[PDB]
């Protein structure tokens, strides 16, 4: 639900390769994004399931 | 690696692979049972993949051994990104030959326009993505502190550097974080942080390695 669920997803400025979850307001749903490991903003999940018990509904 | 070339296969044998179900990060082979990468790579469940050169297949020269233990500097700062540095133990010892190989500790610290190799895994694309499945290299050089900090104002503190170029076109990127930049057979530097990746006059950032050597060496001996 929460207006940070409707934010684009942020990769950062730090350079690992990690997969995360953000609500895609667009699709109404929960997609993968490639978070390089620091200074995460809040539409930021470590699976699916958190993802969706946050956000999904926005 | 943004405008690298292909190295060939393990001939850059220190360079490891960080594994948690997919390639996440690089690291530095500093004996047979450490490893060196960032402090922003740190997870749970790593395995370390050595003797790698295509992570995708197979080929018959690997060792996958996962971690005992991983510790990430007691001060790294996860906003300002200071003291980017973290240690894995392996849970066994490696064995070292021909297509893995430790990397040694420098003894002092490398100057602005000494040319180093940095090697990765990591996206080839500046804008764009392209995770190569080789591992590719780069040779760039150490910049000046002083047009570090020109380039990323009242973000580099005494433990970063700035290497590659000003016009853009060639850096690291997503992908090559905790891999090393070795400047004459010593290892300098730690893939960190910059602003996208090979945009003109926005160098890469990385961990400076001469300033932890004490700190390593100590951590090293007590776990
Ligand atoms: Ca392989």
């Amino acid at each position: 639900r929460p207006d940070f669920c409707l934010e684009p997803p942020y990769t950062g400025p730090c350079k690992a390769r990690i997969i995360r979850y953000f609500y895609n307001a667009k699709a109404g749903l929960c997609q993968t994004f490639v978070y390089g490991g620091c200074r995460a903003k809040r539409n930021n999940f470590k699976s699916a399931e958190d993802c969706m018990r946050t956000c999904g509904g926005a | 690696i943004v405008g690298g070339y292909t190295c060939g296969a393990n001939t850059v044998p220190y360079q490891v692979s960080l594994n948690s179900g997919y390639h996440f990060c690089g690291g530095s082979l500093i004996n047979s049972q450490w490893v060196v990468s960032a402090a922003h790579c740190y997870k749970s469940g790593i395995q370390v993949r050595l003797g790698e050169d295509n992570i995708n297949v197979v080929e018959g020269n690997e060792q996958f051994i996962s971690a005992s233990k991983s510790i990430v500097h007691p001060s790294y700062n996860s906003n300002t990104l200071n003291n980017d540095i973290m240690l894995i133990k392996l849970k066994s010892a490696a064995s070292l030959n021909s297509r893995v190989a430790s990397i040694s500790l420098p003894t002092s610290c490398a100057s602005a326009g000494t040319q180093c190799l940095i090697s990765g895994w990591g996206n080839t694309k500046s804008s764009g993505t392209s995770y190569p499945d080789v591992l590719k290299c780069l040779k760039a050089p150490i910049l000046s502190d002083s047009s570090c900090k020109s380039a990323y104002p009242g973000q580099i503190t005494s433990n970063m550097f700035c290497a590659g170029y000003l016009e853009g076109g060639k850096d690291s990127c997503q992908g090559d974080s905790g891999g090393p930049v070795v400047c004459s057979g010593k290892l300098q530097g730690i893939v960190s942080w910059g602003s996208g990746c090979a945009q003109k006059n926005k160098p890469g950032v990385y961990t400076k390695v001469c300033n932890y050597v004490s700190w390593i060496k100590q951590t090293i001996a007590s776990n």
